[PDB]
RNA sequence: GGGGCCGCGGCCCCGCUU
RNA sequence: CAUGUGCGCAGCGAGUCCGCUCCGCGGCGCAGCGAAGGCCAUCGAGCUGCGCACAUGCGACCCGAUAGGCAGUGAACUACGCC
RNA sequence: GCGCGAAGCGGUGGUGGCGCCAUCGAAGGCUAAAUACGCCGCAGGACCGAUAGCGCACAAGUACCGCGAGGGGACGGCGACGA
RNA sequence: GACUGCCGGUCUCCGACAGCGGCGCAGCCGCAGACAACCCCCCGGACUUAAGCAUAUCACUAGGGGGCGGAGAAGAAACCAACAGGGAUUCCUGCAGUAGCGGCGAGCGAACAGGGACGAGCCCGCAUGGCAAUCGGCAUCGCCGAGUUGUGACAGCGCACCGCG
């Protein structure tokens, strides 16, 4: 009876700890949100630009193709969360030009 | 007796005069080379050294 | 095959099959005995065992018991007072991938670290440690004891009372 | 007893089919092998350490 | 940081930068032998993540791989067996390419210790790597508390025995579900420890 | 008493007949042919061997899916030897049987309870007669972590 | 057969060489 | 030898099992049914060891193929070609 | 292996996709102990006792055979070693 | 100083080079060859079982190639979990002949726990700029070299150890 042995768990009441901050573990200590330094990540889309499958992403925002995009960069990437982020990513190229 | 007298305090003595332990014996790291350790290695235990206690209850 | 029985689960086809026997058992049982009494006597007066925490035991059919943990995390060292390479150095182990999850088994954990040091005789050096003369502690340092849960009782009118 | 390359000779030169000792020149050579009844023969049935030898 | 810029650079293998010097390293490791001694590494940065320092006694050799599939070394295809085993032309090699370049700069420097291996290229036909070489006979290194490891006895042919990284990778190790294959440290080690009955004095 | 063997030297065809034989495999190896020669065997003593049945749970947990039942009839053999006599012997004192502190999870209606006084029970699952037992005699039924 | 095999030019075609 | 089953014997018995270990809340049993959601008894002696018989996997009562494979060695006989 | 080729957040959640929530931080490196094991040394043993036990208790991998790779035996005993 | 014992000397020749490689390198070194029980990496059968047989099985074995060490390998979570959460690896017990895989046939077949043995944790990279603070070599306190395409750090060891009974 897994679904109703499940529906009736009751959780052990038991007392968050609120107080204590974390003590940064070392050799783990990553700020995972801003990561790489962003001025070198600029510098290197200055010189390097976009690459071929980005220009064509780019092509396709451009010429209102937002869907046909989408599916070119699942394809070319492999996961829908980086494709989504990448487009993002691209239509914001699209938009300041 | 008389070559190792002779090149005792050499940079590189004779092959005859060293002690023929083994290949690998002869190639092994130093004991002071196998202690070396980095920096922070050295800090940590200089600044968390070892502790003489005993416990009872 | 022939008559009425389990049907065969035998897997001995491969003839890679190898077979470990338990001669060395009760020598090794004798070897780890004298290895064990030479530890102690390198460390004479520091006990043989880390302090460890008390933990709960993981899923369902287990955590209503506890156990006897790795080592403490970080900031149960600090809340104890220490810090946690301050405390590998007395004989406290340290978990760092341990996540301190809530309050009481946060609180046991640095009690149970605060009983630890308040029963721990310092020396000055190795000398000064072997020529103490103190008895060192043998096996785990503030084990939880195992005991058969006692029955609770309240009173029949109050039965109504506690659970409505 | 199975240190040896030995083979059966086969039917057709009127000795047993037994395992038989290769090669020529020694008393060795051409007798039986492999078997219980051999001499020199493996034991059927050798004994092994993993009998249960505790009860 | 200087690292940071040289590495947002090289992730960058489709500018028009990296498809020149793509270009042009590609032609010059392929004018000099399968592994020759490189000067110095191609990408620094690359290589200081993998452990080269500019010390005496570290070396970079180059090598490279043909690409592709292994196919097996039977005369006419006979493989003398059963159906299933009669396959030829789309088998892969259990280890990498670059643990391959391993094998051949290891072999070629027999008094080096292969550190690491990094890729510096790659075209239709082969793929170039530089492997990361260490003296364990040189002072320098001896003295080194991050890499007299290496000078170790243990140490000898670490590509020979699946214990670089680019060789390891291949064993099968890691921690959890996806790595049974190889609880005990390899996979021969997990099978010999699967395959062993415990026959204890009392059974 | 000895084995077989020792009784059987002197007779030809140790125990396995001169028209027959000892022969090595006869009817081939293991519990083959359990839908050809051997299926007989397979229709009288196994008829459930063959096919598959219900949905694969790939990686069943044991620890996750743990649950044993008790019946209402054991709650009673729960409270310890040396406490029990101080319950049985005070009839306006009601015990409360954790019973996940006992290694037990569902409380099944087996049975009748040892003796008809109020106990509270605490579990993770009661049946209905469970429920129905323990709080028509005054006690409770309390789902428990 | 398709893809990968990082070159320039001009009209799939034609030059070119690196 | 492993794992079963049956019988006999043995200890204890709603429990039982020393022999992994420095200390089994590990297994099985005290209750089952269903693929499952779900249902849950009107209910039942087992556990462990020893011994035999028997089944199965193993070299498998002993001896026996023709074969197949993997790795090797031979052109001093003989076949051909070359010097 | 090949094609494609990331990210500042990413991986994973017995493994279809997507979303949640939870939990970790890969693609760099080292690390004792508990673990395995032949020769050999040592000590034992409900083992075998010269057709047995290792192939060999002996001038045993010896004699001997095979172009070669290789194959491979047999054979123990006076007494008070004083006559 | 007989006969002995322990240790050390001497230790022919063939057999490890078309050698290969490291270091500015007057030169100094290393690799090769053995070992094949244990261990690591790659290559990889068939007999056999399936009463035939082709997938399966044998078996990710035998075997071959390569490579270490006194052990090796592994190893400080991109882990397990779904709890009130545990916490490197290895080993034992155990999960368990189980979930599952499988001409769903023959057969194959783990993992988390719980208990235990043992326990230990660390490091490179993005290090100063009021000056490479670092290292190698030497015929040595001075040269030469490495190096800014970036160098940089010491906690553990040792000796002694009978002669009678
Ligand atoms: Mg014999
Ligand atoms: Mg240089
Ligand atoms: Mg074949
Ligand atoms: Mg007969
Ligand atoms: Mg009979
Ligand atoms: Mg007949
Ligand atoms: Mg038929
Ligand atoms: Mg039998
Ligand atoms: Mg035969
Ligand atoms: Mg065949
Ligand atoms: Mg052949
Ligand atoms: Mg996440
Ligand atoms: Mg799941
Ligand atoms: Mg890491
Ligand atoms: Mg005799
Ligand atoms: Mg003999
Ligand atoms: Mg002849
Ligand atoms: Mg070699
Ligand atoms: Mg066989
Ligand atoms: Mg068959
Ligand atoms: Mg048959
Ligand atoms: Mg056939
Ligand atoms: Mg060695
Ligand atoms: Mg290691
Ligand atoms: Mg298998
Ligand atoms: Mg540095
Ligand atoms: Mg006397």
């Amino acid at each position: 009876m897994r679904k109703k042995l499940r529906r009736m768990r009751v959780k052990y009441p038991v007392t968050p700890l609120v107080g204590i901050e974390p003590i940064p573990r070392p050799g783990k200590k990553h700020d995972w949100n801003n990561h790489g330094s962003p001025m070198a990540k600029a510098i290197a889309s200055e010189i390097c630009g976009l690459a071929p499958y980005e220009k064509k992403a780019l092509e396709l925002i451009k010429s209102d193709q937002e869907r046909k995009c989408r599916r070119f960069l699942k394809k070319r990437l492999g996961n829908l969360t980086r494709t989504k982020r990448k487009q993002e990513a691209l239509t914001a190229i699209a938009r300041e030009q | 007796a008389e070559m190792y007298e002779k090149h005792k305090n050499d940079k590189r003595m004779p092959k005859d005069l060293r002690p023929r332990l083994t290949k690998a014996k002869r190639m092994a790291l130093t004991k002071r080379q196998l202690n070396m350790s980095v920096h922070s290695v050295c800090k940590r235990r200089r600044a968390y050294p070892r502790m003489y206690f005993s416990y009872s209850e | 095959m022939k008559h009425n029985n389990t049907l065969p689960n035998n897997h001995f086809k491969k003839t890679a099959i190898r077979f470990k026997t338990w001669f060395n058992q009760p020598a090794k049982k004798e070897k780890r005995i004298q290895l064990r009494k030479e530890k102690a006597e390198k460390m004479y007066p520091m006990p043989v065992e880390k302090l460890r925490p008390i933990v709960r035991c993981s899923s369902i059919r287990y955590n209503i018991k506890q156990r006897l943990g790795r080592g403490f995390t970080p900031e149960e060292c600090r809340a104890a007072g220490l810090d946690y390479n301050y405390a590998r150095t007395i004989g406290i182990a340290v978990d760092m991938r341990r996540k301190n999850m809530n309050k009481e088994t946060f609180d046991q954990n640095v009690e149970r670290i605060k009983v630890y040091t308040s029963r721990l005789t310092f020396y000055k050096d190795r000398k000064e440690a072997k020529a103490s003369g103190a008895a060192q502690h043998i096996g785990k340092i503030m084990p939880p004891k195992k005991t058969p849960p006692v029955v609770q009782t309240i009173k029949v009118e109050e039965i109504a009372q506690k659970f409505p | 007893g199975m240190q040896h390359s030995a083979h059966s000779w086969g039917t057709g030169r009127a000795m047993a089919r037994v395992p038989r000792v290769s090669g020529s020149g020694t008393t060795r050579s051409g007798q039986g092998a492999f078997a219980n009844f051999c001499r020199k023969g493996r034991l059927a049935h050798p004994t092994k350490v993993i009998r249960r030898w505790q009860r | 940081s200087a690292s940071e810029y040289l590495r947002e650079i090289r992730k960058k293998k489709q500018s028009d930068l990296a498809r020149y010097l793509g270009t042009i390293r590609n032609y010059e490791f392929r004018l000099n032998t399968a592994v020759h001694r490189a000067e110095r590494p191609t990408f620094p940065e690359r290589a200081h993540k993998l452990g080269y320092k500019a010390k005496q006694g570290i070396c970079i050799f180059r090598v490279r791989i043909r690409r592709g599939g292994r196919k097996r070394l039977v005369n006419n295809g006979n493989t003398r067996g059963k159906p299933v085993n009669a396959g030829i032309y789309q088998l892969k090699p259990a280890n990498s390419l670059q643990s391959m370049a391993e094998l051949k700069a290891g072999k070629r420097a027999g008094n080096l210790r292969v550190l690491n291996s990094y890729w510096v290229g790659q075209d239709g036909v082969y793929k170039y790597f530089e492997v990361i070489m260490v003296d364990p006979n040189h002072n320098a290194i001896r003295n080194d508390p991050k890499l007299n490891w290496i000078c170790k006895s243990t140490m000898k042919h670490r590509e020979c025995r699946g214990l670089t990284s680019a060789s390891r990778k291949s064993r099968g190790l890691g921690k959890g579900i996806r790595y049974n294959h190889t609880i005990g440290g390899s996979r021969k080690a997990a099978w010999r420890r699967r395959n062993t009955v415990s026959l204890r004095r009392y059974r | 008493k000895d084995k077989k063997t020792r009784k059987l030297r002197g007779h030809v065809s140790h125990g396995h007949g001169r028209v027959g034989k000892h022969r090595k495999h006869p009817g081939g190896r293991g519990k083959c042919g359990g839908m050809a020669h051997r299926k007989t065997l397979f229709m009288k003593y196994h008829p459930d061997h063959f096919g598959k049945r219900g949905m694969n749970c790939t990686h069943l947990k044991k620890n996750a899916r743990y649950a044993p039942p008790i019946n209402v009839s054991k709650l009673w053999s729960l409270i310890p030897k040396s406490q029990l006599e101080t319950i049985m012997n005070d009839n306006t004192i009601a015990p409360i049987i954790n019973c996940r502190s006992f290694g037990y999870h569902i409380v099944r209606g087996g049975g009748q309870l040892s003796l008809k006084r109020p106990i509270v029970v605490m579990a993770r699952y009661f049946t209905p007669k469970a429920v129905s037992m323990i709080e028509s005699l005054g006690g409770r039924c309390i789902i428990s972590p």
